[PDB]
RNA sequence: CGCUGAAAGCAUCUAAGCGGGAAGCACGCUUCAAGAUAAGGGUUCCCACAGGAGUGUUCCUGGUAAGGUCCCCGAGAGAUG
RNA sequence: CUCGAUGUCGGCUCGUCGCAUCCUGGGGCUGGAGUCGGUCCCAAGGGUUGGGCUGUUCGCCCAUUAAAGCGGCACGCGAGCU
RNA sequence: GAGGGAAACAGCCCAGAUCAUCAGCUAAGGCCCCUAAGUGGUGACUCAGUGGGAAAGGAUGUGGAGUUGCGUAGACAACCA
């Protein structure tokens, strides 16, 4: 495991807390929980980094070592920097509202406009009425947040129209032509 | 003239499986040997030689494969269109004493006393059962070598 | 689960009135009278949360020395009937608390359930709806008959739950999203909006509509 | 058919050894 | 999707995998998603 | 239909894991239901009778308590029960 | 198998099952702009009309309907009828 | 033409019942429980409940064994012109 042979950057103020299988993180952002899968040994490395290792070379276990490097590297750079994806709107009539950092408000051609909540792990930043993204401290939730948002509308293949991914290759027909 | 037991002449104990981890199928055979007797020198098909047999932790049972959602039970209430499904893994989560009943009784003789020994058999999802009066006695599931 | 108002009552028959946009509605009379809780259902001593309430008027050398003991402990004067209501928030009612058919209001919408009328022992064309055979053109006295009750060799049963004559009505049943017209507390009395089952002075159970309205 | 399906592979038991009475 | 016993690749950009224990085709032209059913 | 994601440095809804999704499934609504012999539960009531043979006191008869049934008047019930 | 009898076509009556779905429900692809469709994937919960002709089943037709499904049950059903 | 096996099951398998036996060894077939005897030992494979039905054909399922092309003169995938 290349990267899993890699170990973690810890930044500057963060208290990491291994309590055995159990991760804490404390930053000046928010705290995270995991229980670190039984097959795979985490130490300080002399209290400044992270070494996780691998009992045996089976699948399993570089699977779950690859996976728990990153997602060590993940939890504590999300308490040190926060993250963000970008979603833009197309067409006429189609505007995004914020009903405040935890909400979105979207008039996407329907009878009504759509109200969409967040877990408290996830905050939008609505930026244009035309542009939005969701962040949070998180790599997974961010994404289905974001596919669901795309999914209220997802993009008509005859016009553009809808919610689509920042840089969506958005696969596109002509039809009365 | 080969010995028979008489009546309530072969004493009956009182047994407690911690179903935790165990097959379904082992905690089966295994209660089904214990409820008739069949570990006893004493054994009799006619007469009921048998023990009781107190299982807890059955909301536990280990089942291998996919059996909690693809292995199903039926009951059919004779009329039409009167089929229900259910598995194994919602049987023991909702009703855990019959699916070990269903298990064990399958796997005994066909009978009417088979029908009253398994009367012998309760069953408890959880890791207390109220037989603390009739003091039973723990059993372990094991094989004897060669 | 559910959080249920309700009352006990008798059937008095039906009239009609016309309401504020001159529409005949047609009205059962029930005397919704006074009903007390005669006992308290609780999680931790019968296993389920709910209230045995009390209705009617006994003759004291009818009621026995066990229901004598029973309305005793209650602290109650004898009652014909006891109803339970199963109701969610059986914990705000006391033993012996008195129960008016003030508990619905002048619209509330409300299930009315009794025992409904009997027929003896009815037909399959009466019971079940079922058409006979022709009145004329050759049926040979079979003009009321259930026709075939089933196939053949395959199976060579009658299959369970085949509709055939018996005895019909006297039965519980539940009429649904009645609205209440008028109460008259001081006297008892309610006007619900509706045919409700059963004859004329039989028990009626009044309670909260379980789905609200239509 | 069914019927006749499994009449012909009630053959392939053990005990029948590959033979059964009308295949 | 085109649901039949024998799927293949019909595009160059098709690319046939294993999903829930079912060979499938996908392609990024919806025409050529296939299912083996 | 997806999210994250390797095996397979990419890709992949899947292999670990997580989620949307039908008048269908199980509930929700109504009704029956402890012969559910696993014969359940709460509250209330009556209570230590008499005589024989007895054989761990057993068991069998007899008069009762609480409670019922027969009988009579009926119907809101009903072929008869 | 049944000839020391297993009554048979159609209809009426009463149903019950399957899904190879006619309607209603969900979806993928379209030579899917919209309204409409085509096609094949799920799906059997409920529903699935009344007449003219003919012994008919079938079929043609009339007026509708969301639709007027296809089959099994001794081509279900005569100790149920015609 | 009985007995044992094949769930049941004339024709298949083993085996040809003189009678008694509350003795033993075996055949076919079996040994987790129904159901007598192994939840037998050792080594592989399968994850489909395949085992415990089926075709043309389709398929990066999985484990193994060969032939051959490219490759630290740096191979294939990804990232910069
Ligand atoms: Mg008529
Ligand atoms: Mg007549
Ligand atoms: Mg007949
Ligand atoms: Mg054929
Ligand atoms: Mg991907
Ligand atoms: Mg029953
Ligand atoms: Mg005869
Ligand atoms: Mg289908
Ligand atoms: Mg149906
Ligand atoms: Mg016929
Ligand atoms: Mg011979
Ligand atoms: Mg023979
Ligand atoms: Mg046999
Ligand atoms: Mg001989
Ligand atoms: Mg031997
Ligand atoms: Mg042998
Ligand atoms: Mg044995
Ligand atoms: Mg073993
Ligand atoms: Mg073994
Ligand atoms: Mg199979
Ligand atoms: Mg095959």
């Amino acid at each position: 495991s290349r990267i899993g042979r890699l170990p973690i950057a810890v930044p500057s103020g963060v208290e990491v807390k291994l309590d055995g299988q159990y991760v804490e993180v404390k930053g000046p952002k928010g705290t995270l929980n995991f229980t670190v899968r039984e097959p795979i040994t985490v130490s300080k490395n002399d209290e400044g980094a992270i070494l996780v290792e691998r009992p045996d070379d089976e699948r399993e276990n570089r699977s779950l070592h690859g996976l728990t490097r990153t997602l060590i590297n993940n939890m504590v750079i999300g308490v040190t920097e926060g993250y963000e994806k970008k979603l833009e709107i197309q067409g006429v009539g189609y505007r995004v509202l914020s009903k405040g950092p935890k909400q979105l408000e979207f008039n996407l051609g329907f009878s009504h406009p759509v109200i969409v909540d967040a877990p408290e792990g996830i905050t939008f930043a609505v930026e244009n009425p035309t542009k939005f993204s969701v962040q949070g401290i998180d790599k997974q939730v961010v994404g289905e947040t974001a596919a669901n948002i795309r999914k209220i509308r997802k993009p008509e293949p005859y016009k553009g129209k809808g919610v689509r991914y920042e840089g969506e290759n958005v696969r596109r027909k002509v039809g009365k032509a | 003239t080969t010995y028979s037991p008489k009546a309530g002449e072969v004493q009956r104990k009182w047994y407690v499986i911690d179903a935790e981890d165990i097959v379904l199928g082992r905690l089966a055979t295994t209660a089904a040997n214990l409820l008739r007797g069949k570990h006893k020198p004493q054994y009799a098909p006619h007469i009921d030689t048998g023990d009781f047999v107190v299982v807890v932790n059955a909301s536990k049972i280990a089942l291998t494969g996919k059996k909690a959602t693809d292995s199903l039970r039926y009951d059919h209430s004779g009329r039409p269109g009167g089929l229900r499904v259910t598995s194994i893994g919602e049987m023991l989560a909702k009703n855990p004493r019959r699916a070990v009943e269903r298990a064990v009784w399958g796997m005994m003789p066909k009978n009417k006393l088979s029908r009253q020994q398994l009367k012998k058999l309760k069953v408890y999802g959880g890791p207390e059962h109220p037989h603390a009066a009739q003091n039973p006695q723990p059993y372990e599931i094991t094989q004897i070598a060669q | 689960e559910r959080t249920v108002k309700g009352v006990l009552g008798t059937k008095l028959g039906m009239t009609q009135l016309w309401d504020e946009h001159n529409r005949l509605v047609p009205v059962t009379v029930i005397q919704a009278g006074p009903c007390v809780v005669t006992q308290v259902r609780t999680p931790e001593t019968d296993g389920y949360s709910a209230v045995q309430l009390g209705y009617g008027a006994v003759k004291a050398k009818n009621v026995t020395k066990p229901e004598a003991g029973h309305f005793e402990k209650a602290g109650v004067t004898p009652r014909r009937h006891l109803v339970e209501l199963r109701t969610a928030d059986a914990s705000e009612y006391t033993l012996g608390q008195e129960i008016a058919a003030d508990v619905f209001s002048e619209s509330d919408f409300v299930d009315v359930t009794g025992t409904s009328k009997g027929k003896g022992t009815a037909g399959v064309m009466k019971r079940h709806g079922f058409g006979g055979l022709r009145a004329t053109h050759g049926v040979h006295r079979k003009h009321r008959s259930p026709g075939s009750i089933g196939g053949c060799s395959t199976p060579g049963k009658v299959i369970k739950g085949l509709r055939m004559a018996g005895r019909m009505g006297v039965e519980r049943v539940t009429v649904q999203n009645l609205q209440v017209h008028s109460v008259d507390a001081e006297r008892g009395i309610m006007l619900v909006r509706g045919a409700v089952p059963g004859p004329k002075g039989s028990l009626l159970v009044v309670r909260s509509a379980a789905k609200k309205a239509a | 058919g069914k019927t006749g399906r499994k009449r012909r592979a009630r053959r392939k038991k053990g005990a029948n050894h590959g033979k059964r009475p009308n295949a | 999707m085109k649901v039949q016993p024998s799927v293949k690749k019909i595009c160059d950009k098709c690319k046939v995998i294993r999903r829930h224990g079912r060979v499938m085709v996908i392609c990024d032209n919806p025409r050529h998603k296939q299912r083996q059913g």
